[PDB]
């Protein structure tokens, strides 16, 4: 009885989570990757003096 | 029923209440910014020596150093900036599908179809390298591994299951369990302390390091996982599937976030990867190239061609200055 | 580690002889040699070099064209045949060890030397100073100069210091530029920029007492400094 | 003349097609890396030798046609040049059908015996036999030795003025062409019965088709040289007709060898 | 412009490619060889017969083999058979004693691949000791009901042999070499060193376009 009710406790587990809104989450990578964006040479590639490659 | 039921009325409450609750996707917050263009990178240099598949590959911290595993059972670390062949490492197992560099810079680690992680110290006092240590313990392959630290390290394997060790000791210190499928991918959190794997069940999910609890899981796929990897801030992860389809799930949401499909790709995903800004998801496909995609716009802002076979891995530097490519074709590729 | 060198002792001028070099502890073939000599009281002195494979052999323009050195691999050992001893080859030879590669240190060993009596353009670095006296617990700044830029396109000042105690052999302390080498302690630090070059020292020991060496590496042939003596 | 025009415009025609397909062969083969091995090593170098049959010794036989006054040792050379391109073609010929007889023959030890020094080995050789071959007559055998007036020092451009047929009969054709064949047809008549004892009318098929290639196209303008060295005579179209032949073979070399390879043909289409 | 340690590092890195490149023609003359079948199916007796993964290295009439045997992997997810390209055959075992539709199922299931559509299979029925005299408790229609041949050790055998060859889905690019002779008999290796000898001659003639 206790194999699957170890699977339940498990689906439990992760139903008692801080859910934070999805939009909420889309926001916060937008943010994170325009503040890093000027320092990204892959995206923005650096001036061939400095580039080591 | 009562285990049955529960279990369902579980699943389904939470489920429903999440896609309740859920707001909006990706693209809808971020249809008025605008996007990256055509990111046309050029091989700026290409690494020689493998003679056969390339499997695995990793970035050392200094953004300058690679270690890359070939089927041909040799992990060889360059000096991408001269093309220098710092290493040669003669692996005991031709058989290897997985490559970590160590952050600090002293240990390299391998494995795969043995079962066994091997661990080989780079900084010795005899002018070689020299296999510090073997972890085994999993049954099935070793799909992927990590470094946390110079004496702690963190594995999946087709067993269904992860394992944090001690390298010292060699003991697993921690199993993780859950999945219901060969798990094929790692990555590792930036500060270290949690990590997300996908497995053939055609799900992810986050274990934490510490508690060795299964802390969320994530679904919504239909093919199995090949690839997996976390956004800088260890905030979301991507995942790469042979559905042919690339998906950025969030942690905190627990829902999927945004899908990275086009309808002319028709085979599965490799290896993904994140620029430094993860704003660029690389991934490398079965159909000999790697594309780009706008992580917020889910367009394919380019393309890696320039490979005659399967693109196995990727990598970007810590400090985001080029992208390494490697295929079935026996060369790795720097891109800039 | 262990470089063990042999074959000295007192010759005639106009005869020959070969100072042999036995290694043990490493991996020998992935390591290229140097031989270096030191004077009577009066300093180092590069003699030759030769790279792991026998592909780059590099002599002294001192004694380049006279004078042969010689690899062994397989047998973990090295041979410096020399053939006209002037009254100016009077030293004490040093076999070292050195390997390149990205990142590496190399001359992090030095052997115990051996001795060799006779009867009776290249980059000039000069150190300020030839004695200082100083008490333990009080920190101590060696320095010197150089001719041309030692920094090269690369980044890499190739300027390294080196310290020999009373007795014994010289021991590396800096391999570029406060790169500090195995094994020493945290104290020892090193600083410079183009040709003014500096070795800090803070809470000073007694085993800190010797003469404090700095050569470069960016050209050949290696030179070295006169050597600055710390007393107490 | 009418004779001397068509001539012309078929050589020019035949040259620039030997150059777009060997160069289109080159492309291939450099385009995919897994193009790049013993077989296709002998396929470039023959690619190599049509290029240089196809840019210099067109043009080439063009100005020996013409017979402008050009002096006798410029002549030569031009003629030399000629002889040692060809040559170097045919020795590409021969050093495939030797590695093809190898590989029918050696079975699993024909990898650890054929490895990439000895290949270049190989055909560097043949290149320098090649050169050695063609370059002979610049040191002594030539029309000057026979020749009385010593003093003769600019002259129109004649093949036959420059060239002692006697050489291009005993010595390149004799040694340096039937030979070549003859050997081919050796290989090839045994590599098809070993195929056949194992196992087969494909492969029998390209052997003919080959073989009978070479030997067309090299055997009407030997035994053109051959009479004329008899004392014989033959009619110029006749001429024009062989040389034509040779270096319509230096043209189709490629569509018989490179284009059989199922790799090549792929990667052709792919671009 | 390279500097007095750039030049040892360059040598260095030259020499670390001809060690590569002198470890891969070495690693280039080994006849590699997948071994797959079900459980029970002799894998265990021919891996001892032959002269997670498990590699055994063995040479015969100078031929050095590496014999891959991947049947420990517990996992039936094919996530590492594409790994196993470039091999010059599969030997796959089945036993003559409805695990016969399983061998038939997985028998499709390698020939059907992508990864292998180049490279030739070699069944083997080995044991000849114990494959007849459990033929006459019943015909062969247990679970195979059109079988109607004579209940004898050839004819039923010639027939499951045959059976399983028509599962090659396309016979124009691989072949299947099969193998009846009794395990006791030390004519199991002979037979893969003659079908390697044959994969590797047609592979050359198919390099050259003499195919
Ligand atoms: C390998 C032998 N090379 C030749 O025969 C070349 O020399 C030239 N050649 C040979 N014989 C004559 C001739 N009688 N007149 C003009 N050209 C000739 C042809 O152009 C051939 O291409």
């Amino acid at each position: 009885i206790a194999q699957a009710r170890k699977l339940v406790e498990q689906l439990k587990m992760e139903a008692n989570i801080d859910r934070i809104k999805v939009s909420k989450a889309a926001a916060d990578l937008m943010a994170y990757c325009e503040a890093h964006a000027k320092e990204d040479p892959l995206l923005t590639p650096v001036p061939a003096s400095e580039n080591p490659f | 029923d009562q285990l049955r039921q529960e279990a369902e009325q579980l699943k389904n409450q939470i489920r429903d209440a999440r896609k309740a609750c859920a707001d909006a996707t990706l693209s809808q917050i971020t249809n008025n910014i605008d996007p990256v263009g055509r990111i046309q990178m050029r091989t700026r240099r290409t690494l020689r020596g493998h003679l056969a598949k390339i499997y695995a590959m990793h970035w050392g911290t200094d953004s300058r150093l690679l270690v890359s595993a070939s089927q041909d059972g040799k992990l060889i670390i360059w000096d991408s900036y001269t093309t220098n062949k710092v290493h040669a490492i003669p692996l005991r197992s031709s058989w290897v599908m997985t490559c970590a560099y160590a952050p600090s810079g002293n240990y390299v680690a391998c494995g795969g179809l043995d079962n066994i992680c091997s661990i080989y110290n780079l900084k010795t006092r005899e002018g070689n390298v020299r296999v510090s240590r073997e972890l085994a313990g999993h049954t099935g392959y070793l799909s992927c591994c990590r470094f946390l630290d110079d004496n702690q390290i963190v594995t999946s394997s087709g067993d269904t299951t992860c394992a944090l060790w001690d390298i010292e000791t060699g003991q697993q210190t921690t199993t993780f369990t859950g999945h219901t499928g060969d798990v094929m991918s790692l990555s590792l959190a930036p500060d270290t302390r949690l990590f997300v794997s996908g497995a053939c069940d055609a799900s992810a999910k986050l274990w934490d390091v510490r508690e060795g609890m299964c802390r969320q899981t994530f679904t919504g796929h239909e093919s199995d996982i090949n690839a997996i990897c976390f956004f800088p801030n260890g905030n979301a992860f991507a995942t790469g599937s042979d559905d042919a389809t690339c998906r950025l799930f969030d942690l905190r949401a627990d829902q999927e976030l945004m899908t990275y499909s086009h309808d002319n790709i028709i085979c599965g995903i490799t290896s993904v990867s994140f620029s430094k800004s993860g704003r660029l998801l690389l991934a490398g496909y079965d159909d000999f190239n790697c594309n780009v995609w706008d992580a917020l716009k889910a367009d394919r802002a380019g393309v890696l061609a320039g490979h005659d076979n399967r693109v196995s891995c990727l990598g970007v530097t810590d400090d985001g200055m080029a992208v390494a490519t490697g295929s079935w074709d026996s060369f790795l590729k720097i891109w800039n | 580690v262990q470089l063990v060198e042999s074959g000295g002792g007192l010759v005639q001028p106009g005869g020959s002889r070969k100072l042999s070099c036995s290694a043990s502890g490493f991996a020998f073939s992935s390591f290229g040699m140097h031989w270096v000599r030191q004077a009577p009281e009066k300093g180092l002195e590069w003699v030759a070099y030769i790279s792991s494979g026998s592909g780059t052999i590099y002599y002294a323009d001192t004694v380049k064209g006279r004078f042969t050195i010689s690899r062994d691999d397989p047998k973990n050992t090295l041979f410096l045949q020399m053939t006209s001893l002037r009254s100016e080859d009077t030293a004490m030879y040093y076999c070292v060890r050195s390997i390149y590669y990205y990142g590496s240190s190399p001359f992090d060993f030095w052997g115990q030397g051996t001795t060799l009596t006779v009867s009776s353009s290249d980059i000039v670095m000069t150190q300020a100073t030839s004695s200082v006296p100083v008490t333990p617990g009080e920190s101590v700044s060696i320095s010197c100069r150089s001719s041309k830029s030692l920094l090269h396109s690369n980044g890499n000042t190739y300027l390294y210091w080196f310290l020999q105690r009373p007795g014994q052999s010289p021991q590396l302390l800096i391999y570029r530029m406060s790169n500090l080498a195995s094994g020493v302690p945290d104290r020892f630090s090193g600083s410079g920029s183009g040709t003014a070059f500096t070795l800090t020292i803070s809470r000073l020991e007694a085993e800190d007492v010797g003469v404090y060496y700095c050569m470069q590496h960016l050209e050949y042939p290696l030179t070295f400094g006169a050597g600055t003596k710390l007393e107490l | 003349s009418w004779t001397s025009v068509t001539y012309i415009t078929v050589e020019i025609l035949i040259g620039l097609c030997a150059i777009v397909g060997n160069v289109l062969v080159i492309w291939v083969v450099k385009l995919n890396p897994s193009l790049q091995t013993t077989t296709f090593y002998f396929i470039v170098s023959l690619a190599l030798a049509d290029i240089a049959v196809g840019v210099l010794v067109m043009p080439l036989a063009i100005v020996i046609s013409l017979g402008v006054t050009i002096h006798f040792y410029s002549c030569l050379f031009m003629t030399c040049l000629m002889l040692i391109f060809t040559h170097a073609s045919i020795m590409s010929l021969l050093a495939i059908a030797v590695d093809r007889y190898l590989r029918v023959k050696l079975t699993v030890r024909y990898r650890r015996v054929t490895t990439q020094r000895r290949i270049w080995l190989a055909l560097g050789l043949c290149w320098l036999v090649s050169f050695l071959v063609g370059l002979t007559p610049m040191f002594g055998w030539n029309m000057k030795l026979s020749s009385a007036d010593e003093n003769l020092t600019f002259l129109p451009c004649r093949f036959r003025s420059v060239m002692r047929m006697d050489y291009m009969v005993y010595f390149s054709f004799f040694l340096w062409i039937l030979v070549p064949l003859v050997v081919m047809c050796a290989i090839y008549f045994d590599i098809f019965y070993i195929i056949r004892n194992r196992l087969e009318f494909k492969t029998a098929k390209s052997l003919l088709l080959v073989l009978f290639l070479f030997a067309l196209c090299w055997l009407p303008l030997s035994i053109i040289n051959c009479i004329l060295y008899f004392d014989g005579q033959v009619p110029q179209t006749v001429l024009y007709l062989g040389i034509l032949l040779s270096h319509a073979n230096s043209m189709m070399n490629p569509i018989v060898y490179a284009y059989k390879i199922k790799k090549f043909k792929e990667t052709y289409l792919l671009i």
